[PDB]
């Protein structure tokens, strides 16, 4: 029973690792999809709307053309070095709550393991 | 007496483990092929989800 | 074979409306991206709009923003384009992307040719 | 990754940015040894917060600082399937493989059972030992503190409880083996022989594929010695209740549990008040043991088997103190029967019980134990008190009638609480204990009935 359920699961992995590499595949390409600007600025939102300030955006400058609206709405856009994430840094002092995709992938069996898994698996 | 209960015993509890390693890889295989058909659903699943 | 076939082209005044259809067989339409390429006589391709498999998540190029409306209906296996306000430059043989794997166009449809006068 | 110390020492840091943060909320955070913590909000504040790290602090720079609020509420990923697999405190699988996906996330704080949603438990089991099958009656639901000083075993005679734990077939008028029955693990502190000597004995059992093993080392940290109790029961609870097992549950080292609460009971803000120790202690030792207990509608149960480790024999001493209070029907280990070289050396005069005549001895309880476990009592008593009045009365001076009390002392003790890789089933305890009863003629024999007597002749 033992051999058996050792073997479920060393598949069960394969399964789970191999969904991740699909939706990183995905993540190179997000910027080249044209859904591209709707996703930067609900990420710079969420990082506003929070505790933060807004003192100051930082993002890539080649991410500046769909993030122009929020250059105005606070602060200004000066690079992470990702293309994939967007910080914000508060005025309460240092604070810092970055809203990064990386984070939310690696997180997205970090917090909704079981649904994914279930339209897996069942 | 023990000498022949305990080969008796031994060449049955090989074989039994044997069976069992044929259908647990097999069934490591059938949940594989399960997943691997709806994979497409969990990678439009995880994107939704990572976008906020 | 993968099979794409639009309709609802032809001859829209200007500020007018026009929906485009997509049918497409051949394939699980449901877990597959979708978009929408143009091409105006002589000119390059330019991309239109794209929506996600499930169609929970829509994407616009600038020069059809508010304008335009992507959607699907996965159980009749049809695409739409919903075009609203056109104008000359909105003219071109309107192409089904069907289907982008995650992003690419990995086939085209015959197109429909959408004349905005 | 919020930047700014005040205060770090031990796995207590306080950081500053703060206010988004809840009671009880998983946090990261950053150190610069170059490794990435853990951290459980235990108290808020105005502009800060106390964080309590999974791991002992050895390195941590006031450059790089972090807190990132993963999750609002405190949980761990538990699933049905999970047995079979051995964890840790941490809550990682040590078994090499991918961590296994939850069905539900359950809190790690723990939510306490209803005292209306149980009622009255009554199908006894086999312990394998004599002594607590007949006057204490280890029953489903019901907890029954193992005492064990500091310089005696502990290890022993956990042992022989997890090999010889079975149901009665229908020896109570039923069984419970037509549900599987499974055991459940957690140490809390554990050495180099206590680690391999517990392992060795779970393949006598044969139960490594149905059982949910957390252990706690003493080179794992000293933070999670107290989070690892709470952790381990979320995962009896689901078991159980709502998977319809009989699961026994056995706790050790709750002495290095108290090492760990004392930690927090200085170190943090609040001040000693159980002499020396903490007053939330209380709370501490609630949260733990009142969680167990038969559910009325649920086939199931969570039987809790505490084992402490107490400092020496002192009765004064935080551990004892509560727990005694707290379970109803006790067991005591002593130093008595281990001179003696008796294994278990069980030893019930100074002991105490609550239930054994509540809703047991009575019931789908036998009622054939019923009076003896009265006679027993005052007959071991007999014995025990007055090997003690002889050293001063005289050298050797005993009466007629004093001389059978002492005589029944050496002889059951010896026969009746040597049992360890003997199993003796309710039948014959009985028979033996009663040709025991026979040294004492009538008159002393007077709390056994007419039907008692000739019943186990």
């Amino acid at each position: 029973e033992l051999l058996v359920a050792t073997a479920r699961t060393q598949a069960r992995g394969e399964v789970l690792e191999e969904v991740r590499r699909r939706v990183r595949e995905a993540l190179e390409a997000l910027p080249q999809k044209p859904e591209w600007p709707e996703v930067v600025r609900k990420l710079a939102l969420e990082a506003l709307e929070a505790l933060p300030g807004a003192k100051a955006l930082v993002a890539n400058p080649e991410d500046l053309p769909h993030l122009e609206a929020m250059a105005r709405e606070r602060g200004v856009e000066l690079e992470p070095a990702l293309r994939l994430g967007v910080r914000a840094v508060g005025a309460e002092g240092k604070t810092q709550v970055e809203n990064s995709l990386l984070a939310r992938m690696d997180r997205a069996w970090d917090a909704m393991s079981s649904k994914v898994a279930q339209a897996l698996w069942g | 007496l023990e000498a022949q209960y305990r080969e008796r015993e031994r060449a049955e509890t090989e074989a039994l483990l044997a069976r069992y390693r044929e259908r647990a890889e097999a069934e490591a295989k059938a949940v594989r092929e399960k997943a691997m058909a709806r994979l497409d659903e969990a990678v439009a699943l995880v994107l939704k989800e990572v976008l906020p | 074979e993968v099979q794409l076939l639009e309709s609802g082209g032809g001859l829209v005044q200007p500020g007018g409306s026009l929906r485009l259809s997509c049918a497409a067989s051949g394939f699980t339409f449901s877990t597959y991206m979708m978009s929408w390429v143009r091409q105006a006589p002589g000119k390059g391709l330019e991309w239109v709009s794209s929506i996600e498999g499930s169609g929970s998540k829509t994407y616009y190029a600038d020069s059809v923003k508010g304008r335009f409306t992507i959607s699907r209906d996965n159980s009749k296996n049809t695409l739409y384009l919903q075009m609203n306000s056109l104008r000359a430059e909105d003219t071109a043989v309107y192409y089904c992307a069907k289907r982008d794997s995650s992003f690419g166009f990995d086939y085209w449809g015959q197109g429909t040719l959408v004349t905005v006068s | 990754e919020y930047t700014g110390i005040t205060y770090i020492s031990g796995p207590l840091l306080f950081v500053e940015n703060a206010k988004d943060l809840a009671y009880g909320a998983i946090v990261d955070i950053k150190d610069g040894t170059g490794r990435v913590r853990g951290g459980q909000v235990i108290e808020v504040s105005e502009e800060y917060a106390v964080i309590q790290v999974f791991e002992e602090t050895t390195g941590l720079d006031l450059a790089t600082t972090s807190v990132s609020l993963v999750e609002d509420v405190a949980r761990l990923g538990v699933s049905k399937e999970m047995l079979g697999r051995r964890f840790n405190g941490i809550g990682k699988p040590i078994d090499g493989l991918p961590p296994i996906t939850p069905e539900k996330r359950l809190p790690i704080t723990g939510l306490p059972l209803n005292p209306v949603a149980r009622r009255k438990p009554e199908q006894f089991i086999q312990t394998g030992i004599s002594t607590i099958d007949v006057m204490n009656t280890l029953v489903r639901g019901q907890k029954l503190p193992i005492f064990s000083g500091s310089g005696l075993p502990a290890n022993e005679i956990a042992a022989q409880i997890a090999r010889q734990a079975t149901v009665r077939p229908d020896l109570s008028g039923e069984g419970e083996k037509e549900e599987p029955f499974a055991v459940v693990f957690a140490a809390m502190g554990i050495t180099q022989r206590e680690l391999s000597y517990f392992i060795q004995e779970f393949e006598r059992t044969g139960a490594l594929s149905r059982s949910v093993l957390f252990l706690n080392k003493a080179d794992d940290p000293t933070i999670e010695r107290i989070l690892t109790p709470r952790m381990a029961l979320t995962v009896a609870e689901y078991l159980a209740f709502e998977h319809d097992y009989h699961v026994l549950v056995i706790l050790t080292d709750m002495t290095n549990y108290c090492e760990a609460l004392r930690e927090i009971g200085a170190a943090r803000e609040e001040i000693p008040g159980r002499r020396g120790y903490p007053g939330y202690m209380y709370t501490d030792l609630a949260t733990i043991y009142e969680r167990a207990g038969v559910v009325e509608g649920k086939k199931g149960s969570v039987t809790q088997i505490p084992i402490l480790s107490m400092p020496d024999d002192d009765r004064t001493h935080p551990i004892p103190d509560l727990t005694g209070y707290i379970t109803e029907g006790q067991i005591q280990l002593s130093r008595e029967l281990h001179r003696k070289g008796i294994y278990p050396p069980i030893d019930p005069l100074p002991s105490l019980s609550r239930l054994m005549n509540n809703g047991v001895g009575k019931g789908k309880t036998r009622e054939d134990h019923k009076q003896v476990s009265d006679q027993l009592y005052s007959a071991y008593a007999n014995g025990v008190d007055i090997r003690k009045l002889v050293a001063i009365i005289g050298e050797d001076a005993l009466t007629e009638n004093d001389r059978r009390y002492l005589q029944f002392a050496d002889a059951f003790e010896r026969f009746f609480i040597n049992q360890g890789q003997q199993n003796r089933s309710i039948e014959e305890s009985l028979q033996i204990a009663w040709a025991l009863l026979s040294m004492l003629p009538q008159g002393e024999l007077k709390r056994i009935s007419k039907d008692h007597i000739g019943k186990y002749y």
